[PDB]
């Protein structure tokens, strides 16, 4: 009644819509409440609770929530596309300044989430919204959670396999903001090459081999707790000497240093969003 | 610190808050909550029980701001308590999602969903603060203990 649908964006199902009163363009996420597959509403209520408390220009803005028919409608700001479509539209080929702008905005949004005690836990190109003016927003807080109350464990079933860090692949019970910084590193590698996933494993074993094959297998010195993790098993010792130059050809030495700080296997050694924003990659004086 | 102790403290708190409910037992809220957690586990929606000391403190934080002194029937108390419990599972639970069925005791589903959105509008800031601010968590935990 309040909104006219213009077209389906994808799948809840998402629609481009117009406010019937104001005529502003928005994105509507419709969530069915008369569950066929029980559970969907639960994730939508968590997303609403978190986005109510996360108002930042680099986090998708929830304007309103409507309850009509047997459905919940989440009213979001409208964005032109996601990073997946953006890669398809430019042959996966980004200008180095767009690489830098997109990572900068992702880190600002992520930095804001972490400072508010929220883990995103689902960073991937489909969840990064892109506007024609070059704005980037972090979207989809369906797997996000508040942290701070000490607990036995979180779920180890978080992040799609290709964006999941080695501590979580080894079945770590607890993780910090470090989980999202690994995913941010994976996305940086996509921006800085041809928009293809850096570590496209078929399963947990293949995922760990692809990571260690590029970065080197962490030593007992680098990661003393590694061998004690619940699903630890011995991996081959791949050398730490393998060049990153051809894996991220859009990046100079400065960009490669920031990528290595994001892709630290030991979660305690991973750079924070706040530290990453202070990296010389983002200075006015960067080559 | 015991789950049993804090659940008792919650039950005693609800009997004192809801002064119109002359035949409410302080064991009734504990029975309603234990029943939901048991059902979700046995039906395989979760691998472990949700009800822990920290999650009872979180539930109590919701209950004390949401539940009216003027609740008119034990049924209405159960409906509002299970709405706060559903939101606790949704915000703090380790599984991605939880089904509606165990939390629904009303014939009007529309009223359940309206209450979800009302509680979120009131409580979403404190739901994050009790995580972000360990001093606030300790304050709420102390308050629950002092309800006995
Ligand atoms: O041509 C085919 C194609 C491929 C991609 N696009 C496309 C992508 C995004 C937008 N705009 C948009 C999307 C939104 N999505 C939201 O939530 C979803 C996020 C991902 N996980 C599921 C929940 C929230 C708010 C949103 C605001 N704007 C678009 F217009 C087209 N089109
Ligand atoms: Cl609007
Ligand atoms: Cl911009
Ligand atoms: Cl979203
Ligand atoms: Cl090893
Ligand atoms: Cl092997
Ligand atoms: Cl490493
Ligand atoms: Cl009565």
């Amino acid at each position: 009644q309040k909104y006219e649908k213009l077209e389906k964006i994808g799948e809840g199902t998402v629609f481009k819509a117009k406010n019937r009163e104001t005529h502003e363009i928005v994105a509507l996420k419709r969530v069915r409440l008369d569950d066929d597959d029980e559970g969907v509403p639960s994730s939508a209520l968590r997303e609403i609770c978190l986005l109510k408390e996360l108002k930042h220009k680099n986090i998708v803005r929830l304007h309103d929530v409507l309850h009509s028919d047997k459905k919940l409608t989440l009213v979001f700001e409208f964005c032109d596309q996601d990073l997946k479509k953006y890669f398809d539209s430019c042959n996966g080929d980004l200008d180095p300044e767009i690489v830098k702008s997109f990572l900068f905005q992702l880190l600002k949004g992520l930095g804001f989430c972490h400072s508010r005690n929220v883990l995103h836990r689902d960073l991937k190109p489909q969840n990064l919204l892109i506007n024609r003016n070059g704005e980037l927003k972090l979207a989809d807080f369906g797997l996000a959670r508040a942290f701070g109350i000490p607990v036995r464990c979180y779920s180890a079933e978080v992040v799609t396999l290709w964006y999941r860090p080695p501590d979580v692949l080894f079945g770590a019970k607890l993780y910090s903001t470090s989980i999202d910084m690994w995913s941010a590193g994976c996305i940086f590698a996509e921006l800085a090459n041809a928009g293809r996933p850096l570590f496209p494993g078929n399963d947990v074993d293949d995922q760990l081999k692809r990571i260690f094959r590029l970065l080197g297998t962490p030593t007992e010195e680098q990661w003393p707790s590694m061998t004690k993790l619940p699903d630890y098993k011995p991996y081959p010792m791949y050398p730490a000497t393998t060049s990153l130059v051809n894996v991220v050809p859009k990046l100079n030495a400065t960009g490669r240093d920031l990528l290595q700080n994001l892709l630290k296997c030991n979660p305690v050694q991973r750079i924070s969003a706040e530290e990453a924003l202070q990296h010389p990659y983002f200075s006015d004086f960067c080559p | 610190a015991s789950t049993s102790e804090l659940l008792r403290c919650l039950g005693e708190f609800l009997c004192r808050r809801c002064y119109r409910l002359k035949h409410l037992s302080p064991t009734d809220p504990v029975l309603w909550l234990r029943s939901v957690d048991r059902s979700l586990l046995l039906q395989g929606w979760q691998d472990q029980g949700f009800i822990t000391p920290a999650n009872v403190v979180f539930l109590y934080m919701l209950c004390r701001d949401v539940i009216s002194s003027e609740v008119g029937s034990d049924h209405e108390l159960q409906a509002v308590l299970l709405t706060c419990l559903y939101l606790s599972y949704s915000y703090m639970g380790n599984e991605i999602s939880y089904p509606l069925k165990p939390f629904l005791v009303e014939s009007c589903k529309e009223a359940f969903w309206d209450r979800c959105l009302s509680v979120i509008n009131l409580m979403s800031s404190k739901m994050l603060q009790i995580n972000a601010d360990p001093h606030y968590f300790t304050q709420v935990f102390s308050d629950l203990k002092n309800e006995s």
